[PDB]
């Protein structure tokens, strides 16, 4: 069909004339693919993804790879689609990058796949669904005060040594065996040093096989950088829409793909906003979180990263993403250190699924008692590091007792922590942690020691694990 | 001027003196020119090549095998703000700076001279000795937590404080007050004739405030003045 | 003096609990401003640059 | 007639052709979409596209509609959910409408205008007792995020059944997910027979989110001048200005203070200004707006905020930080005031409650100097019990509007002070304990208030008031 | 065909008519013998970048294409040599007589290639082995304000590797040219010059050289790497590379952004650091690492290309000025130096030795902002404000003075088991020098043990010799 | 117009007067902010006093406020304005509350809202 030349280059932006005027429409891609003529030539490639029509019949593009050896005089040539990716069973376990290239070295996948495109046009309102759900996703934290919602956007802020590695494969691990849902990790801006770890601990741990991995490293043109979530998102509408099952998406940090935004905004040349970011900051955000929604069939839940910029949560950047999250996790260090894993801030971390029509009244209250019972017992953290226990009143100590049992059954038994720790581990269903905490609530279990709670599961556990010590 | 010199310094080969005065109005001069030449304009309204003139003309003033020039060099800080690109980039091609601030010139401590944030690259032990170093350094500790302390200060009250914050600012006054020096060019500015001090006194002096032996003078004697001598016989006419 | 004694120190807890407050409240508000000034100066200094652009 | 594209990036298009186009017109595309002309250069049109843009190539074909910027009108809307151009989303098959208006109507004039003098009434207790709304009054609705700010609005709209009204819902940017369920909610309390939800939800080209609200008293005004009173809610104008900051942008129109262009205020009073009581000539008629502005860190002093805080008669203002403490919904009585109020209440509420904010109004701030306190005088300790049951007596809950006759009467007893015997935790109990004993026992004075808008008799009611609490227990 | 004719010529941009076949990133020759850069190519000018004095280029001159990306020369005869960024001895000392040559646009070994880093590089600097680990493969930035101890950070390292399999590498960029012989000079005398190779740029060189300068010094790292031989790079100011670029690119007029950098900026400073990696061993387990340099105007580590090298990197050494005027040397900032990859660079004895530390330092910084002034207090506070003392005092060091690790471990053994408390905070400096002469003495036998098992002997022992020189001090 | 010879010299004196006590009292806002008014001595209590009579007491009753607060308005004629602060910056009326010198007209109006509260 029509193939083109380029007429224009600098650095990742890149310009081509279509001289018959049959021109290619604005999310499209193109190749170039040459055979060095010379020996003064460097064979290139490259492809390229279409942006505006800025007339006299030329076309204004991003590059998705390095741009050096191009001589113009070129010739480019046009797929008539989008980006499109490979779908189905065969990409669970392999590695893929924005193009749907094998990162892998485990072969390459076949002509047949189904290829879908990465821009598709959102989901309709004769499609979604009324009714909220809550998914059980069998951590004890989690599923208590902060109760995950399907459909939902999930943020995750936290640093390196809380160990948002392990809750991730714990979460993947949890999903695919009880709710039989696969998920995928797309690491918008991943350090390459991670992404080789990464790798060897989701197949040392085991969990490969039930996830779908894209990466989009650093050292790569804008372009790509903005684009990688988007096929994240292309492979995951699949499983949803077909396999009909509930799928999971991770992305590795949110603030990358805003970012890249703006600088594709400078090369282009839209004029700054507020603050330095691209003009269309929120119609490229909503774009991308809405796709992230529970249709009639199944549904997509998101846990995403984000990194505050300067701790400006006023800043244009966080205010677009914190309009479409739906609820909040914290990890902080100072758990990490004591023992208690997952490290999850009970008082930081809120949802907006913890009402008594979402939840159910029962639920919703042994929830609020739980954070009364832990505020109560920091401000004795501060008159404890000043003074002794037995110098408080009888009231304040009942409080750090039942406080700090609470604290320790909050932890939990992990199986992806199976390799390091001899310990099985366990899923625990949101009915067994509401029954439970009840009981601690009402005393009916103070009589026993208290690193009985410790890494434990369903409260009869604690029964028989005190058994143990005698 | 830099022509001349050069020709002192390489063919007739005696050492020699550059005194350049004010020379961010050479980098003031380029902004102006800029637009009218067809340049696009970068940063605080500057022009595209701020650091390449500056290099071209610095780089020239050197001292080699041949002969040295010894170079002084006043410079203008934009707006007050030592975060402008003209000062910063000047900054990297010095061998000493010493930085002029209004809070001291407010104070009347003249001249008023940052103790904190003009350093030089011979304040090294071997290059001015181990006496010279041990008492520089430690002006330097008394100087910072008088800085940190005045805020405290300045909401609760000083009586609030400790003894050893009480005589850190004891001190702290009197070393400040005793870098003030009466000059010549000051005869015109403030009645008095002047002082020389010479390198070994002023050791000997300032090592006399840290150790506490002068601190029964009051603080009004320590201004304007050169050597310590002077100070005692100023208090003598106050009357203590 | 036992009771004076014992009124005081109770006297200076109940005011510096209410002074650290205070000044606690103080730094959230403070630190607004600063954001707010933060975003304010990076946007002139952008449009500045831009204009002349423009211009030229 | 025709014309052909030659640029079309990020929204913005220009075409050359066209030559004889008009300011504010309609043009249509060989796809099917539709687009607003908004510039004329010499040889080339300046368009809008208010759809998908990736069918739009250069040298395509963009034809004239032959009409100015238009939307559909007409009885067959209500009950249906459309677009912001009048197209169909519900399902449901066509609209079926009968004629068009103007998006750029011209607002009613002085002397084509009267005062306003009937209520809008919230049954939401310190809205109405507090900060009353008049038909026709402009009040906006300012907190930070999730402060229940759409919690009030549909409130207002299912207590809007009884009372001949026709109101309008416009979601501007809002998520998709939040305004599905806001149409399962109207339907099951019934609401969704006299109501238009009009949606321009995030994932749109700023181009329809931008025409949204104007869209949305395009359709109102239609029943306004055939004499109808209606009421109008616009989900977030400051999410409306967003929208217009990158129209202006990618135009290249010049930047301002933040980045929103000068036009800032001609966008938000072109829109609030068309709302109107109209007079007796023009029959009567009314519109009525009720604005809502997201705030950052929840401080009122900010670009747009200050800018809308202009245009209306009056602010509602929510505190994150009340909210937080559990006090639903919340609202500071000190930065929140009434312009137009005082005119818009029943005779019997006017003579209740003028009142009741120097209860609340002094109550909020003492509690501030008390805590720290050492002393307090008997004089402040009085005035602060009675200020404990207002707070306790303006909490509410979710969907549970009160009918103005009970507000009146349960406001009385708190302010003639037989309300203090019962205690802080018992006050809850007691309110729905007393709308009870008045539904089965106290008839009479119920007739009364509605008949006569007016107070019963006091020592009827005081004879009544103390036989309810002789009946009543406590803990 | 091949050749062209300069039109427009000012300030290091020549633009050009002609060219046809120029790549992007290409050398061009011109006449008078200096070469120049195609970065632009408009529609019918190209834009060429000039490497060299332009006052010699008129307009109608001819500019002839060289048929080569950019590349720089490699080879073992580099070492030892003092160079430009283009392959051109600068030290006098005749020519450099290198082999073969290097594009300077490499790709990143991919993943698959890499593997965990997995051995420490001993810097000989007692906070910076024990508190912030570097392991062969990381990327360390040193970021922190001019006069605060930068430069010298750097070099001690070089100096301490002395008798380690390392091949180091200096990229002095936009530096005053007699502070580039003052460090040549100094590690001459160390005799560290024997396997290094110093890097260039002046403050007098057209920008683009300086642009260059970073590209070129891993360009010549790479070769050594990839041959399987460890190698260590320190760029000397990444912050003077980023003004190169925007004053090359807006001469060039291409659009800006922000502080005016132009939108290349991320992907400009990302590809030079990424290419640090530890092969695996298919690759033959070479190493590159890195330590970028960031200077920040009044500590505004929320600048343009501050948050940008804050993020690209594998940890952080924040440094600050009133440490510094405070007696802490050097003056790094325990709050806010991380390590995304600390815990495998260290020594087996280390790693068991140090985690006390880390702590201990954390709870004297909460606890001393508040209670320096209370003395008359719980004698658990008390205690614990000793060892944050004594602690500050056990990590300062003097300048030009690296400490092999063995000792490092034994002086932190004697801080975290506490033995210090008896000695008071004032003399614990000339202490630890000295404990050094007991050691070096008669405790031979732990010593021999810690270099070969890289771990700690019986406890039994190293109490006895420890309280046994506690009996010897006075 | 708050020259000597266009107010006269009575209208001088008390208005620079006033502008004293308020500047003293802005000095003051960033110290009683947080420490509150322990911190403060001597002539800055009494300060502080007279400086919260004058703010009150620059406040007024409007008859287009009638609108809003069911309070009558009030007209203060000059001579009245000018004699009133006089008497507060003597210190003749300390004794009376801060809340009895808001929303009044002339002086005397203060003495009778004080014996409304008694205090
Ligand atoms: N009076 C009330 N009593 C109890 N719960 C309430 C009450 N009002 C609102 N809620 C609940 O509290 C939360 C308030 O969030 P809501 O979405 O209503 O706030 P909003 O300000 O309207 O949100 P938005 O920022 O999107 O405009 C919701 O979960 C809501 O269901
Ligand atoms: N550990 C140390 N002990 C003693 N003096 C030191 C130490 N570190 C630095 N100095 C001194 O302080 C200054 C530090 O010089 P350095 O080159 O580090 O400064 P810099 O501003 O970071 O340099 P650059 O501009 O090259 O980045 C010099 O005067 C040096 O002698
Ligand atoms: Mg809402
Ligand atoms: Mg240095």
């Amino acid at each position: 069909m029509t193939r083109g030349r380029v007429i224009q280059v600098m650095g990742p932006v890149v310009d081509v004339k279509f001289e018959n005027g049959h021109l290619p429409a604005i999310y499209n891609a193109l190749k170039i693919q040459h055979k060095a003529r010379n020996e003064n030539e460097v064979d290139i490639d490259l492809t390229l993804e279409v942006a505006l029509h800025l007339g006299d019949d030329t076309v204004r593009t991003i590059a998705m790879a390095s741009t050096d050896g191009l001589i113009r005089g070129m010739e480019v040539i046009d797929t008539g689609a989008p980006i499109s990716v490979p779908v189905g069973e065969v990409t669970l376990g392999r590695v893929f990058n924005v193009l749907g290239e094998p990162i892998d070295l485990e072969g390459d996948i076949p002509a047949d796949a189904r290829r879908d495109p990465i821009h598709r046009p959102a989901p309709k309102f004769e499609e979604l669904a009324t009714e909220v759900e809550i998914l059980e996703t069998g951590i004890k934290v989690v599923d208590l005060l902060a109760p995950y919602i399907k459909g939902g956007k999930i943020g995750l802020f936290g640093g390196a040594g809380v160990g948002k590695t392990v809750l991730i494969q714990e979460l993947i691990h949890n999903i695919a065996q009880e709710h039989g849902g696969i998920s995928v990790f797309a690491g918008v801006g991943d350090r390459t040093r991670e992404g080789n770890d990464l790798y060897h601990e989701m197949k040392d741990s085991g969990v490969i096989s039930k996830t779908a991995m894209v990466f989009g490293q650093m050292n790569e043109p804008p372009g790509a950088r903005m684009r990688v979530a988007l096929t994240g998102l292309t492979m995951a509408e699949y499983f949803r829409d077909e396999q009909g099952q509930d799928v999971l998406l991770f992305i590795d940090n949110i603030f990358r793909f805003t970012q890249a935004g703006s600088e594709v905004s400078a090369l282009l040349g839209r004029m700054p906003s507020a603050v330095g970011y691209q003009p269309t900051l929120a119609t490229e955000m909503g774009q991308l979180q809405e796709r992230i929604t529970s249709t009639a069939k199944g549904s997509i839940t998101s846990i995403q990263a984000i990194y505050v910029p300067a701790d400006d949560y006023t800043d244009p950047a966080p205010a677009t993403t914190f309009s479409h999250l739906d609820a909040t996790t914290n990890l902080e260090r100072k758990l990490a250190e004591m023992g208690i894993y997952p490290a999850v801030d009970p008082l930081a971390s809120t949802s907006r699924a913890l009402a008594p029509e979402i939840v159910g009244e029962e639920h919703y209250q042994v929830a609020r008692k739980v954070q009364q019972t832990l505020q109560r017992y920091k401000e004795l953290q501060d008159i404890i590091a000043i003074l002794g226990m037995d110098e408080l009143s009888d009231e304040d100590k009942l409080v750090v007792h039942r406080a700090r049992r609470i604290q320790f059954f909050l932890s939990q038994n992990f199986h992806v922590a199976e390799q390091f720790t001899g310990q099985p581990g366990s899923y625990v269903p949101v009915k067994e942690t509401v029954r439970g905490f009840k009981e601690i609530l009402e005393g009916k279990y103070d009589h026993l020691p208290e690193d009985a709670f410790r890494l434990v599961g369903r409260i009869e556990e604690v029964v028989e694990k005190a058994k143990a010590m005698g | 001027g830099l022509t001349m010199a050069e020709y002192f310094r390489d063919e007739q080969g005696q050492d020699v003196l550059l005194f350049i005065d004010n020379i961010f109005r050479f980098t003031q001069a380029g902004s102006e020119v800029s637009a009218l030449l067809g340049r696009m304009p970068s940063a605080v309204g500057y022009q595209p090549t701020l650091a390449t003139e500056m290099g071209q003309l610095q780089e020239r003033i050197t001292s080699t095998a041949k002969g040295s020039i010894t170079s002084i060099q006043a410079i203008y800080v934009p707006a007050d703000d030592y975060t402008d690109p003209a000062p910063a980039t000047t900054f990297s091609h010095l061998d000493a700076t010493t930085n002029l601030e209004r809070k001291l010139a407010e104070m009347g401590i003249y001249p008023a001279v940052d103790p904190l944030a003009s350093t030089s690259r011979a304040l090294a032990p071997e290059i001015v000795g181990e006496e010279h170093y041990q008492v520089a350094r430690k002006v330097q500790q008394t100087l910072q937590r008088y800085k940190e302390l005045q805020d405290i200060i300045a909401i609760l009250g000083m009586d609030e404080l400790s003894d050893e914050d009480k005589l850190v600012v004891h001190r702290a006054r009197r070393i400040q007050f005793f870098l003030s020096q009466n000059f010549h060019v000051a005869e015109q500015f403030t009645g008095q004739p002047g002082s020389y001090v010479p390198v070994k006194e002023t050791v000997r002096g300032f090592k006399e405030i840290l150790e506490g032996k002068y601190d029964h003078l009051p603080e009004d004697a320590f201004r304007l003045v050169g050597r310590i001598e002077e100070v005692v016989e100023k208090a003598k006419a106050m009357g203590v | 003096l036992l009771d004076a004694k014992a009124s005081e120190h109770a006297a200076r807890m109940t005011a510096m609990k209410n002074a650290t407050d205070n000044a606690n409240e103080l730094i959230r508000t403070l630190t607004l401003s600063y954001n707010r000034a933060r975003q304010a100066a990076i946007t002139q200094e952008i449009t500045e640059i831009v204009a002349g652009a423009n211009a030229l | 007639d025709v014309g052909t594209v030659i640029q079309v990036g990020d929204g913005i298009a220009r075409a050359h052709g066209l030559d004889n186009v008009m300011s504010g017109e309609l043009v249509e595309f060989a796809n099917g979409v539709m687009g607003m002309a908004l510039n004329l250069e010499e040889n080339n049109v300046g368009i809008v596209i208010l759809g998908p843009y990736t069918g739009i190539k250069e040298g395509d074909e963009v034809r004239r509609t032959g009409r100015i910027m238009e939307v559909p009108v007409g009885e067959a809307l209500i009950g249906r959910v459309v677009n912001p151009l009048g197209q169909p989303v519900d399902g449901l098959g066509p609209v079926e409408t009968t004629e068009t208006r103007p998006i750029e109507s011209r607002a009613p004039g002085v002397m084509d205008r009267r005062s306003v003098h009937e209520p809008l009434q919230t049954g939401i207790k310190a809205i109405d007792a507090l900060v009353p709304i008049g038909r026709g009054q402009r009040e906006l609705i300012i907190g930070d995020r999730q402060t229940g700010k759409t919690s009030v609005a549909i409130d207002t709209i299912i207590n809007q059944k009884d009372q001949n009204m026709i109101s309008i819902y416009v979601a501007i940017g809002q998520k998709e997910s939040t305004v599905r369920t806001v149409v399962e909610t109207l339907r099951k309390h019934g609401a969704l027979d006299y109501t238009i939800v009009v949606t321009a939800s995030a994932s749109q080209p700023a181009p329809l989110l931008f025409l949204a609200p104007y869209a949305g008293v395009a359709m109102g005004e239609y029943f306004m001048y055939k004499g109808k009173h209606v009421l109008v809610v616009y989900d977030d104008l400051s999410k409306q200005a967003a929208a217009y900051r990158e129209l202006s942008l990618l135009l290249r129109r010049p930047p301002g203070r933040e980045a929103y262009p000068g036009d800032i205020f001609y966008l938000h009073s072109r829109l609030l200004e068309r709302a109107a009581k109209l007079s007796d000539a023009k029959g009567g008629g009314s519109l009525t707006a009720l604005p809502f502005v997201e705030t950052q860190a929840g401080d009122i002093s900010a670009y747009i905020p200050t800018n809308v805080i202009s245009i209306t008669d009056g602010q509602i203002f929510l505190q994150s930080d009340l909210f937080f403490s559990g006090v639903r919904p919340a609202i500071n009585a000190g930065l929140s005031v009434s312009r137009v109020g005082g005119a818009a209440q029943i005779k019997a509420m006017k003579k209740v409650a003028g009142t009741l904010r120097l209860d609340l109004a002094a109550y909020r701030e003492l509690e501030a100097f008390a805590q720290f306190g050492s002393d307090l005088d008997k004089a402040t300790q009085a005035k602060l019990a009675r200020g404990a049951r207002t707070v306790e007596v303006l909490k509410q809950d979710l969907h549970q509007p009160i009918p103005v006759e009970k507000q009146v009467l349960i406001i009385y007893a708190l302010t003639r002070g037989f309300l203090d015997d019962i205690p802080v935790e018992d006050v809850r109990r007691f309110e729905k304990e007393f709308y009870l004993f008045l539904d089965q026992n106290g008839q009479h004075l119920l007739e009364h208030i509605r008949t006569t808008k007016d107070l019963p008799n006091e020592d009827d009611l005081n004879k009544a008031i103390e036989a309810f609490k002789k009946t009543f227990v406590v803990s």
